[PDB]
DNA sequence: GCAGACACTACGAGTACATA
DNA sequence: TTTTTATGTACTCGTAGTGTCTGC
């Protein structure tokens, strides 16, 4: 995490690139201590692909036993051709709550559980 | 003159204080305890200090003994949920025919997964606090949920002011004297006890123990003084040879630590971080972390460790 | 279709082999293991009407465990399975038949290469001894004319050297020598009497357990030996 | 004379495990505080730690309990869980030894991190049973022992002797290994072998003994066996000249001579160049040889990567 | 070599003291807890003909509760423990005796410093009240000239001040005053009339329970105070 | 020389049963034959980064030559509770048959089982009387140092030059026997020689290439061409840098990315004669740098292309 | 021309069932036919860094032409507890009709599978008599070298 | 002639740890 | 002014379901 937070700010990236290389097997206390004298200036700043698509992407991936990349492409071509609406119905039975809650717990996996319900 | 538990043999607890006035605390805290005992009833008190052996469990027991309280001592680790609802409630709701204040000491309460039992204790303090009070002794204060510190009087140990530290160490130098008087230890040099108290200060349990380990001769001559002042080593020879750029000793110390490479590289980073300049802190962790990254890829691990020594000598600007 | 106590208990058994089951019109239910090691079949007394595939058979029987015995299991006009109670009513979503790996191929067992029968309390004692003795593999061979089942600790015992249990099940007649090793894990029959049928020729084989109601066909471990 | 054979053990390094505290090989002050504990008849809480393995910890623990004649409880720290601490250990500490021998618990290999809840409970455990019972802890990572628990014990750092103690410890370990060979019938043809075995495996005395067994396969510690300990695989000679005159024609055809002996050759090369080059060209040697050694393995052509070292050496070191 | 159900009942009691046991040939058996906390010795009705060490005595008897009581036990050529049944056979592995902490010789209990005599139903009521009043440690001492037992709740009592029980036992004809504390967790004896022998010298001490077939040496507590 | 039958996959079908049948460096076998000579097996860690060296086979052969009560365990399944359970359960069992028990923990170099390793610390010293543990690892630094202390660390795949010659000769006679038992005719015998050298320390892939290269059913000179492959000369490569071109050397890398070690092992040798003297030190610095990182390099072909670009710049040539 | 008529995506529907039906370059088509002719399959890592070459189809084609009892699983869903449970219960048991048992691991070069990869070395050796493993790799370096020791590295040639 | 209640197990949760 | 990603392992705790034993 601590490296991936400075991964957004490119000015901190030289030290993050080093700890990526050689920081493996380096002490946690040493990791913070290296990044102490390594990051330039401070004044901590801001922060660091949607649900209803990411259920289909991960549902097609498990059905055809393909990877994210392949699953992502599957949908994009199916949105263009032979009814993605049909294959949505083909996969309404394997939308278990263990499947659902695994992606976005919060409160969406209940508005998503019975979201793909109405697909018949 | 010192309370002894003549069934202890272990020094570090044979002479554990009984009352507040026997304890060695900062004057304000020591006064705040004597006043808490004077007022009759003990409040909810959290005694904490990250540095161990400062007086927590002693003061917790000393408050119960001064007040002459019906004390229920419990190991905070066995203070699970079925315990707070069980023997804790049975005691809190017992009849105090004795009139003495019921007080429950939860020793070493700060723990990882005792969260549900911890919040139960807070809600327990809205029901049975009418009857009993609770003394908590913890090291990490954060291990304690915020509601408890909000209610309890949090007295932080082991964080004394300069003037408070000076008087406390002087009191402790007199304690170890009265220990050596009562145990049979000859104090040939008084600077031993002074250096004993000073070397490992806030931990009063540890400094009494160190006196036991240095009492192996039965006398505290200046040789024992030379022991206590001898700052030990760990890897003091490598740090020394790195500051001196002594290529000969780096060449001969690399076969010394190539056996336990992974420990030594971790111990070396820990030691140089204090001894080296800040602009060198960058090159330090880069040289070491890279050398450890290729550890095992390097065919000769001993020469690879000498490589680390040569690399540091050339690149470290020393303090 | 109405689901009685003996049939739901069978489905509770078939759930252990496959997380779901596919069942078509009739009184014949069948499921196979996902990897293809344990095949179970059962002709039952309760008759089912339509064809249905249940992906979560375990959760299906749990939801059914609140409805009275009058439980009316019907198809929904859209397709799902509604459960009508004396008062309440539940809706369960059905799954596609290709989601549940179905046996689909109930080819009959061949000729029994060897035949014996294991009692109900004999299977009981085997499963209860293994629970206490940690027996993970059993081998069915012949000893002094009578055939026996030997249990081992495949992990604690590489090539099945030291026996930990042996149960005799009657005598063998023909002059054959063999040793069929079955994995205790992929052995999921319910308690009862089973006429043990053993078939094996060349390098292929299987073990069939003929219960008074259902049949269980498990696979034999590759280490098994025989002279058939 | 005093040397203990366990006989019931076949694996050498466990048969010749020291039985009493005098048989242990320890720094003088550390042996002085252990004899002091025995002469006091009572044992405190102690942590025997060392980053190096087999320094004496588990043996000194058992040896200290023997000389005290202690009702001791040897416990594998990894198997000592909180409930085991709540249970048989608390039921042990609260006993009253039927023969009065002071009770001790030996938590062997306690530096584990998963058993932190046991240590948190052990903070007030030792304090509640300081009479009757005491705990000896054997750890390898002291920082695995939580600083409160460290406070309750006497922390004795093994495998880290002062130089004057290191000399007397190797000297004892040599005389020890000499007596071990007598018991085992190993012929000490060259005493410098025993010294090399002790010096190379210090302070892991268990690995020292294990090395003796590894190399006593022939039953004789001859001069060829010393050349195996120091792995003195000869001199280099031909490479040194071919660098001193920068002979690349020979150097590139001489690299295959050490492709299968890289780790030794790299060590021997730096060992000889150290005395055969100018003072500040020594630091340039360890800079390019240490790098060349560090990148071996991920090197594609291990032969070519050795020739890379040769051409880089001949072009940057000036021979004194 | 079959084991009667009272002998095994005594064995399942010994398993509470030590998870294993080392039993040699003969009619005499014994065990001691690893933490030197309790020691039990007993001669029994069956006869052991061979030395054997059992690493898991609890699981041994739990498995021995699965064959018929007529089961013939023996030392198999398969050098372990053979449990011959009517049809089945259990080969329980004999354990290396070095892995079983057992008393190498029976503890000869010294001359008793004080002698009393608990009754079986008095002991029974003592266990029932302890499970009801959370009584964890008890003390046997003198009260108005009689030997009594007093239980506490060391959790809530800590100092052991508030008495929670008083089984007035025998009378004391001596002049000594003792306060022997026993931990209830170390009361591993099976119910039955016992002659209670007490001994304590200086900072040492132990209690012995002489039975009609089984004897038990349970350890006293660190805080046991006596004037012997 | 001992067929396993049962299996169909050659390398597993011909795994040596005895340690004498094992082919491994001279001193290792003598330490192995001495261990079996003693009759009792210590704690051993057989390790080598190079796979298929015999570490597992030696372990199973060590227990065989001694008649040990061997319990084989996939080290990835050797969890702490598995050590607490079946391992103790088996080490504490009596050996009335006089057999010594040996726990063989195959592939026990994993990092997540450190807690299981740290339990074995005192386990091994506790049962050291009749139980011993053979550890087989690839990454030996994944074994905690307190266990390497307790074991005899025997490093495979690190022979002397003399051992390499004899071990190849021992693998030649073994391989031609594999072909006799398997029915593979050997025409040009030098094929078997190149099959052993191409995958030397990995004897598993050595047989794996034999099976793979017997697709014709015979080992003719055409099979030897298939084993030493490309070769020729680095001609077109050499005039690529000689012309300091654009796309020609860029698209030339994949033909030489496969045999990278040999390619660089002949590129620097051919170029040594025709690239001046002051750039003979610059070319070896550039080529050596690009060579030592060929492993951390993910795209071997791009690594070679990166070597070509910097060569085209800093080379004086002629 | 093989069609799985129950399929809705043309990629999965028109997947060649036979190694002949695969549109593959020479030497490869010669190699795979030689492998299927043996009737028994050794551990195969066929790999091609170019997508859509036929890694997955060939892996399934070899299982069909040899009439294998194939269990096809994606590497990402092939974790270590998946290997301990199902994959072991499969390769340990012998199929009722004999015939080769195969375990295809598609895209096993995924990074998180390093430790489950380390389980297979010894797994593949323990059950090499009854079952072989075909690994589909995109990046070959993602396969730990001890697995390449046990497998045949087929690289799709230019 | 079974219920009760302790005794035992399994599992969800939360935790801490080491890797890439 | 921000708040999360994968796999595997080991341990503790809480509770809840299941198992073995007992009453005036
Ligand atoms: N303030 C103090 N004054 C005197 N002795 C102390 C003090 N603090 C600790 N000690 C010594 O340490 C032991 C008690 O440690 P304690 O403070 O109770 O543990 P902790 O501080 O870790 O809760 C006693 O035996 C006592 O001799
Ligand atoms: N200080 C020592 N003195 C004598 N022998 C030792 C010493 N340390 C280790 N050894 C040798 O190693 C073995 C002891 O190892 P041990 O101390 O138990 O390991 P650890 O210290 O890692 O727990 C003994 O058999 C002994 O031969
Ligand atoms: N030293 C060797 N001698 C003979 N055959 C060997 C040797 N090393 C490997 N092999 C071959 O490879 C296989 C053994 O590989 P193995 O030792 O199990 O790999 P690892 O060492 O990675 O565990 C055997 O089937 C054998 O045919
Ligand atoms: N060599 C080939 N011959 C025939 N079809 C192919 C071939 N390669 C790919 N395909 C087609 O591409 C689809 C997916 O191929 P796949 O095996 O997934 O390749 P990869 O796994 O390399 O992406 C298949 O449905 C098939 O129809
Ligand atoms: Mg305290
Ligand atoms: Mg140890
Ligand atoms: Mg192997
Ligand atoms: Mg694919």
């Amino acid at each position: 995490m601590v490296e991936n937070a400075l991964s957004q700010f490119p000015e901190c990236m030289p030290a993050v690139y080093a700890m990526n290389l050689i920081g493996s097997g380096l002490s946690d206390e040493a990791h913070f201590n290296y990044l102490m004298a390594a990051v330039p200036r401070g004044k901590r700043y801001g922060k660091w692909e949607d649900s209803t698509e990411v259920l289909i992407i991960k549902l097609l991936a498990k059905r055809y036993q393909v990877n994210t990349n392949d699953a992502i492409n599957y949908k994009s071509i199916l949105t263009k051709n032979g009814k993605l609406p049909l294959v949505l119905k083909e996969l309404k039975g394997l939308v278990t709550d263990d499947f659902l809650k695994e992606v976005t717990k919060n409160v969406k996996e209940q508005k998503q559980l019975k979201k793909l319900a109405l697909e018949w | 003159m010192i309370t002894v538990n003549e069934k202890e043999h272990i020094l570090e607890q044979k002479y554990r204080p009984s009352t507040i006035d026997e304890c060695i605390l900062p004057a304000f805290d020591k006064e705040t305890f004597k006043s808490i005992t004077s007022k009759g009833k003990i409040p909810h008190i959290i005694l904490h200090s990250p540095s161990p052996g400062t007086g927590k469990t002693t003061v917790a027991k000393a408050l119960c003994h001064d007040v002459n309280a019906d004390m229920m001592f419990v190991n905070g680790s066995d203070c699970k949920i079925d315990f707070v609802r069980g023997p804790l409630t049975n005691f809190a709701s017992a009849a105090s025919f004795d009139g003495r204040q019921k007080v429950i000491v939860i020793d070493e309460f700060c723990r990882s997964g005792l969260a549900e039992s911890q919040r139960h204790l807070r809600s327990f303090m809205e029901a049975y606090s009418s009857n009993c009070s609770i003394i908590i002794t913890a090291n990490n204060i954060d291990g304690i949920i915020k509601p408890l510190q909000s209610r309890c009087r949090v007295i932080t140990f082991g964080q004394p002011t300069d003037e408070d530290k000076i008087e406390m160490m002087k009191q402790m130098i007199r304690r170890l004297t009265e220990i050596c008087k009562h145990e049979g230890i000859a104090i040939a040099d008084m600077k031993v006890v002074a250096a004993l108290v000073k070397k490992n200060f806030p931990d009063f349990r540890k400094t009494i123990g160190e006196l036991d380990s240095y009492s192996s001769k039965g006398v505290l001559d200046a040789g024992i003084l030379s022991l206590v002042t001898n700052d030990r080593g760990a890897i003091d020879d490598v740090l020394e040879s790195l500051k001196n750029k002594d290529v000969k000793q780096l060449r001969a110390l690399a076969p010394k630590y190539a056996a336990d490479y992974s420990w030594f590289v971790g111990k070396l980073a820990e030691e140089i971080y204090s001894r080296v300049t800040p602009q060198s802190i960058i090159r330090m962790y880069e040289i070491v972390g890279e050398n450890n990254q290729y550890h095992g890829i390097a065919a000769n691990t001993e020469l690879h460790l000498a490589y680390l020594f040569i690399q540091l000598a050339c690149e470290m600007q020393w303090k | 279709m109405k689901l009685s106590k003996d049939t739901t208990a069978l489905l509770k058994n078939f759930a252990t082999i496959n997380s779901g089951i596919m069942l078509k019109s009739g009184q014949f239910i069948m499921t196979r293991a996902v990897n293809g090691t344990t095949y179970a079949e059962a002709n039952i007394s309760d008759v089912i009407d339509f064809d249905v595939a249940i992906y979560d058979l375990n959760g299906f029987l749990g939801i059914l465990s609140l409805v009275n015995d009058d439980a009316e299991i019907s198809q929904s006009e859209d397709g799902n399975i509604k459960i009508a109670d004396a008062r309440s009513t539940i809706f369960w979503p059905a799954a596609d038949p290709s989601t549940v790996v179905a046996p689909n191929k109930p080819i009959p067992f061949p000729v029994a290469s060897a035949v014996t029968e294991i009692k109900a309390e004999d299977l009981q004692q085997l499963l209860r001894v293994s629970r206490g003795l940690q027996i993970d593999t059993i081998a069915i061979t012949v000893k002094e004319g009578k055939i026996v089942i030997n249990g081992f600790n495949k992990v604690e015992d590489s090539a099945l050297t030291r026996v930990k249990y042996s149960l005799t099940l009657g005598d063998y007649d023909g002059e054959n020598t063999f040793n069929f090793i079955i994995n205790m894990a992929n052995m999921k029959m319910q308690p009862g009497n089973y006429k043990l049928l053993l078939w094996a020729k060349g390098k292929q084989g299987a073990a069939k357990f003929e219960g008074e109601h259902a049949n269980y066909v498990v696979a034999l471990e590759a280490d098994s030996t025989h002279d058939f």
